């Protein structure tokens, strides 16, 4: 039917700006007076950049935007810090 | 059975959506902006909901 941008605040997506230059973040904000978008980028660094130097937008793909696989990867699988006395692998029920 | 794509699955991104959001950018669009005038109301309620 028809959504703002509001609905799109936080959302991961890629730009090419008048200049043919490519930038991609997640985003954060955007005015409706001076229309000024803030992209949050994943590597900890915020940017403000205002959209009238925007020539087009798209949506990046949800994960694996950088690394290409085949898989339906339907767990994360992440252990990143916090560890504990227990270790698992593949699955811990298996045939059941 | 088998099929031409080994993926599949269903969620929901169409790449249509994303010519709206650039759209909405560059101009206000409205749902008629460029064929001859025609008699049309546009209605701007001050809350939409989706059920009631």
């Amino acid at each position: 039917m028809g959504m703002s941008v509001a609905d799109f605040y936080g959302s991961n997506v890629e730009v090419l700006l008048n200049n043919d230059s490519k930038a991609r973040g997640v985003i954060t904000n955007f005015d409706s007076s001076n229309s000024i978008l803030q992209l949050r980028l994943a590597n900890d660094s915020t940017k403000s950049i205002v959209t009238k130097d925007i020539k087009d937008l798209r949506i990046l793909p949800k994960n694996e935007i950088m690394p290409k696989n085949g898989t339906k990867s339907p767990s994360t699988n992440s252990t990143k810090l916090k560890s504990a006395e227990t270790y698992s692998s593949k699955n811990k029920w298996s045939m059941d | 059975g088998a099929t031409t794509k080994e993926k599949n699955i269903s969620v929901d991104v169409d790449a249509d959506a994303s010519s709206q959001l650039l759209s909405l950018l560059k101009s206000s669009t409205a749902p008629s902006d460029l064929a001859t005038p025609q008699p049309s109301t546009f209605p701007q309620p001050p809350v939409e909901s989706h059920s009631s």
